[PDB]
């Protein structure tokens, strides 16, 4: 699996600062490159973060795993040590994917079929963001 | 520099051409060919997506704190479709 | 610092950016630039107040917190016609259809 942390065992410490108004899922690719889901962090907050250098993580909503970024890109990897910063904020989502958002938000899944919306515009809404897709998707970029 | 972006309803939003070119559907239609009509989109609408230009061009590459960009459930629908529409 | 507009005159709206530290008559400048009208030609209004061409944006009111990229602040601008200025007229735009029920 191409997208991993390295189990280097060399301590690094962090801040994930959440510079967005969306709750944070932390999220740690393990050694097999699984996703491992790590506590949230509310709105504003911050954390004091023990990791390792060449461990990967990445960070989506809490509540609609939308992405966001992390230092301005999508990964973050600890560096060697003064703890390193780790600023959690919203991409630039194009206005498609933010209306997507919002309708999601508001209407309960098994309603999309009722929304007076063309059949391609359902689809996009029932396609809900997935951590397990942007990996697959970042993997072939590779 | 500037281009004309006219609703349904006949509001005529001016906008920089470099915030138009955001949507391709919109740097297509651009090929008075600086001036374009939206015959599907009201104004209440166009009005938001011309926001989210200005939206787009001023926090893409910013390193700032960037705040949401917001969007009343009223018009969700059509500034859905729109953005579909115009591919931004 | 930068603060973000739409200049609106009946059913005619330019989005733009100017300086808060810039001139109600520096933007009217702007105004001419893309509507083919000078200066004296034109009124520029924050509400129903008429502003004053040699006071800045900022002392206008408009400022990073009231001037937003996404959440542009209005600027009313009105032209005269020969002899005297016409009333600022800003046309609304149009008013979304009701929420559909499935949206409570």
């Amino acid at each position: 699996p191409v997208l991993r942390s390295v189990n280097s065992r060399e301590p690094s410490q962090v801040i994930f600062c959440n510079r967005s108004p969306r709750v944070v899922l932390p999220v740690w690719l393990n050694f097999d490159g699984e996703p491992q889901p790590y506590p949230t962090l509310p709105p504003g907050t911050g954390r004091r973060i023990h990791s390792y250098r060449g461990h990967l993580w990445l960070f989506r909503d809490a509540g609609t795993h939308d992405g966001l970024l992390v230092n301005q890109t999508e990964l973050f990897v600890p560096s060697l040590n003064q703890p390193i910063f780790a600023n959690i904020t919203l991409p630039v989502y194009t206005l498609k994917e933010r209306c997507l958002q919002v309708v999601r938000s508001l209407v309960k899944p098994e309603n999309y079929r009722r929304l007076d919306i063309v059949r391609s515009l359902y689809e996009d809404l029932e396609d809900h963001p997935n951590v397990q897709k942007d990996l697959e998707r970042l993997t072939q970029e590779r | 520099m500037y281009v004309k972006l006219i609703s349904s309803d006949g509001h005529e939003f001016i906008v920089k051409r470099e915030h138009a070119l955001t949507s391709g559907t919109i740097k297509a239609m651009l090929s008075e060919t600086n001036e374009v009509n939206f015959r599907e989109i009201p104004s209440h609408v166009l009005s938001k997506v011309c926001m989210y230009f200005t939206y787009k061009v001023r926090y893409t590459n910013s390193s700032t704190e960037i705040p949401e960009f917001p969007i009343a459930p009223e018009i969700a629908l059509e500034l859905l479709m729109a953005a579909n529409f115009l591919d931004c | 610092m930068d603060v973000f507009l739409m200049i609106r005159r009946h059913k005619t709206t330019i989005f733009t950016d100017a300086k808060e530290s810039s001139t109600v008559f520096e933007l009217k400048r702007i105004v001419e630039g893309i509507l083919k009208r000078p200066p004296d030609e034109q009124r520029l209004y924050k509400d129903d107040q008429l502003l004053d061409d040699g006071k800045t944006l900022g002392e206008c009111g408009f400022t990073s917190q009231t001037a937003r990229p996404q959440a542009p602040a209005t600027v009313g601008l009105a032209f005269r016609a020969d002899d005297t200025f016409e009333a600022l007229c800003i046309e609304p735009f149009s008013s979304p259809p009701e929420l559909p029920d499935v949206m409570k």
